[PDB]
């Protein structure tokens, strides 16, 4: 499935992930492409900040869900 | 980080990184 | 019940619901009233994002509840 990752600016990046994916694999993924280091990230879904030990179907995100994108430092 | 915020437009609880509603893209208030 | 939603323009219209209806059955009696399909409603309350499958008493809904419709964003 096709799942959004949009940072606070509003720009937007695809990613293909599976709901058994886990944050830190969506994270590696986002690092691949964008080179941002996944300590470095953080994904906000449904107001909450998402935890890497668990699963995108643990948060119930779906296909054509949005993820929002915060630079750590 | 601040505590969650409640969307102007909608009411939603937002996180305090977002500056716009996650659900309506309403720009925080403050 | 009457609860409120607070529609796309602004208006608040009534609806006569019960606590044990479904979002689904809240968000097709939106769509007769205001032409939304339910697959592009998001109905918010006090804050909390009203998932489908749950009833309103689930979320707290009482009587002279406010629901807000969003129209369900493309995505990014
Ligand atoms: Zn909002």
């Amino acid at each position: 499935m096709q799942i959004f990752v949009k940072t606070l600016t509003g720009k937007t990046i695809t990613l293909e992930v599976e709901p058994s994916d886990t944050i830190e694999n969506v994270k590696a993924k986002i690092q691949d492409k964008e080179g941002i280091p996944p300590d470095q990230q953080r994904l906000i879904f449904a107001g909450k900040q998402l935890e890497d030990g668990r699963t995108l179907s643990d948060y119930n995100i779906q296909k054509e869900s949005t993820l929002h994108l915060v630079l750590r430092l | 980080e601040g505590a969650q915020w409640n969307c102007t437009a909608c009411t939603f609880l937002n996180h305090p990184a977002l500056i716009r509603c996650e659900q309506c893209e309403m720009p925080r208030h403050f």
